[PDB]
RNA sequence: AGUUCUAUUGUGUUAGCAUGGUUUCGA
RNA sequence: UAAUACAGGGUUGAACUGUGGGUUAGUUUCAAUGCCCAAGGCAGAGCACUGGAUUGGAUACCCAGGGAACUGUGCUCCCAUUAAUAAGAAUC
RNA sequence: UUUUUUUUUUUUUUU
RNA sequence: UUUUUUUUUUUUUUUUUUUUUUUUUUUUUUU
RNA sequence: UUUUUUUUUUUUUUUUUUUUUUUUU
């Protein structure tokens, strides 16, 4: 979660529309030093590919909040692995009920990065967000007034 | 401007709060009036008029409520 | 005869294009995203009625719409109790179909604003707050 | 007889411009054959709604000061189109001095108690 | 009844300010 | 009808004054709306005026357009004429 | 299509 | 025609004083 | 230039050029 963190630096380029006006952004700092491999070491597989790995072996082990912050990271790097994120798919289905407000946030942002347009899954989510949504009031130029 | 939120209420019941605020402040009245110019001459009298009526009505408003409640609990004031 | 529940001027120009066709997107491509609020702003007044769609996480952006001439109902029979009670049941139906559960409701008048809630109850789309700014004028 | 301003500054107010405003100021009570009483700040106040000033742009704070001054009463109209025409104000007042109620003999136990 | 002093001021006149219905505009 | 400047009226406290008054022409100010003249303009409204309705035989009722009239130190008081239908004294 | 009327018309928008 | 946003111009009574509480202290014979 | 909607391992994260220009699902 803070390695992604670290490789980030916001700047305000210029709009698209008119160059006078600015709008902050995001730009990350390229790695060269996890997607080669280590044929001197007996691990001849990256640093990449091996968290990956053990980290679809044991997903069980790893609760809701635990998993969406992981599948975030990886993102973060330029994986275009759709295959990797496909295997998910079943899984999250089947605990839609048991994710949290902060799951939602922390899953759309992976899949969207890695152009991963899923609308099996995509049209789900969207109610779960705004169930839990249900119990917060918020106006304008006055926040948030009134909560559960 | 009233804002309220549903919280275990269904919506008909929230619905029926919001409807008697604009009474209070007399939201209705003032939408009308502003649609269609009414004469100088008009709201003369008109204002005059409501300073008798309204108050007539508060003072019949609190004997009703003296009937209902004596009702539930019968006997009679006396010169005692 | 051959009567229609829509609009004939946007009928004569259907070539088999699907739903939501010409509505912009976004960057990703996406009509819309899990993320999202919604407040429908409702006008009323004496002979027809209006009711916009308004998402909040869009910067106030309009998605669709409906009026009297949209559900087949024109002359005279738009002032009748129907023509509110037909307005709302297409924006509920119709919320359905994009991915939408919760959507709060706004609105100036209190005249034709009881026909419209109760359709949305009768499909699915629920309430979460009222939202009442009566813009009375502060001088005479 | 004496009086009283209330002056509310802008975010982008530097102490340079408080310093250059009040020098110009005391310009006119000097005129008129008048004093300055004392000066004093009151740090910064959040608003209650956004203020939009043309030719200014938004703001949602800003630095509240006061000072008091006595000269004649013909200066008042003076003063307060001036404060109009510098940029920075983007809202002011002017309050007569009272005997009792003031800002000088009457300003500790508000609100406690 | 009337004059002076002191407390009190939605009564006459008054150029810039704040807010607002309508109206107007669309890098 | 929040702020500020000029000058009135009403209530209470002290001093002073020691019958100062009621009504009022051959008198003098102010006074809604309309009209003449003048100044004017870029909003919201509308009389006249061919601009979409009439009838069981005639019409200005119901929409829209619409160049008069709407801020005056002036000329000026015709009216349903501005806080009751008496301007004062005595009996609570 | 919009506006308006007890009802309707005139008027306005043109992919 | 609906919604939204960000500074042009004219105009200024919506909110703010009240159970009409002095011996009730005042309105005109009769039908 | 103006900021709209959220959360809590932090001062964090997504969106971004004016909308809308069709019933039954």
């Amino acid at each position: 979660k803070s390695l992604v963190k670290w490789s980030a630096t916001k700047s305000p380029q210029p709009h698209c529309k008119r160059k006078r006006w600015r709008e902050w952004s995001n730009t990350y700092r390229p790695l060269p030093w996890l997607h080669a491999p280590r044929p001197e070491a007996r691990d001849t597989r990256p640093l990449l590919l091996a968290v990956c790995k053990q980290l679809c072996k044991r997903v069980h082990n790893f609760s809701m909040k635990e998993l969406t912050g992981m599948l975030r990271a990886i993102a973060y790097v330029d994986f275009r692995e759709p295959a990797f994120f496909t295997v998910f798919v079943n899984y999250l289905k089947e605990r839609l009920g048991e994710m949290q407000e902060e799951d939602i946030a922390n899953v759309t942002q992976a899949f969207n990065k890695a152009k991963i347009e899923e609308p099996h899954l995509f049209s789900l989510m969207g109610k779960r967000y705004q169930h839990l949504q249900a119990n917060v009031m918020a106006v304008k130029r006055r926040g948030v007034l009134v909560r559960r | 401007s009233c804002h309220r939120h549903v919280f275990r209420a269904a919506p008909a019941a929230v619905f029926a709060s919001v409807q008697r605020w604009g009474r209070r402040n007399n939201v209705h009245k003032l939408t009308l009036l502003v649609q269609t110019y009414e004469k100088p001459c008009v709201k003369r009298t008109r204002i005059a008029e409501e300073k008798a009526y309204y108050p007539r009505w508060f003072y019949l408003r609190y004997a009703t409520e003296v009937i209902r409640y004596s009702l539930k609990h019968h006997l009679r004031l006396g010169q005692a | 005869m051959r009567t229609l529940g829509g609009h004939p001027r946007r009928f004569k120009l259907m070539g088999g294009r699907p739903e939501f066709h010409h509505v912009d997107r976004n960057k990703n491509g996406h009509i819309i995203e899990p993320t999202d609020k919604f407040q429908v702003v409702i006008t009323t007044s004496k002979n027809n009625v209006h009711a916009q769609v308004v998402n909040k996480s869009r910067a106030y952006r309009t998605i669709f719409g409906s009026f009297a001439g949209n559900v087949g109902i024109r002359k005279q029979a738009q002032q009748g109790t129907q023509c509110a009670y037909r307005i709302g049941q297409n924006i509920a139906r119709k919320c359905r179909r994009l991915g939408i559960s919760q959507v709060e409701i706004k609105f100036r008048r209190i005249m034709r604003v009881n026909q419209l809630l109760q359709a949305f109850t009768a499909h699915g789309l629920g309430v979460t707050a009222i939202a009442h700014e009566p813009r009375l004028p502060k001088c005479g | 007889v004496f009086y009283e301003t209330f002056v509310l500054f802008s975010k982008r107010v530097q102490r340079a411009d408080i310093r250059q405003l009040l020098k110009q100021q005391e310009a006119l009570i000097t005129k008129h054959h008048g004093s300055m009483l004392a000066v004093r700040d009151l740090g910064w106040r959040k608003t209650a709604f956004r203020v939009i000033k043309p030719r200014q742009g938004i703001f949602w704070f800003g630095r509240l000061f006061y000072f008091s001054f006595g000269a004649n009463p013909a200066a008042i109209t003076e003063m307060s189109q001036s404060l109009q025409s510098t940029n920075g104000v983007l809202r002011h007042a002017t309050v007569r001095m009272k005997k009792r109620h003031n800002l000088m003999t009457y300003n500790h136990h508000i609100h406690a108690r």
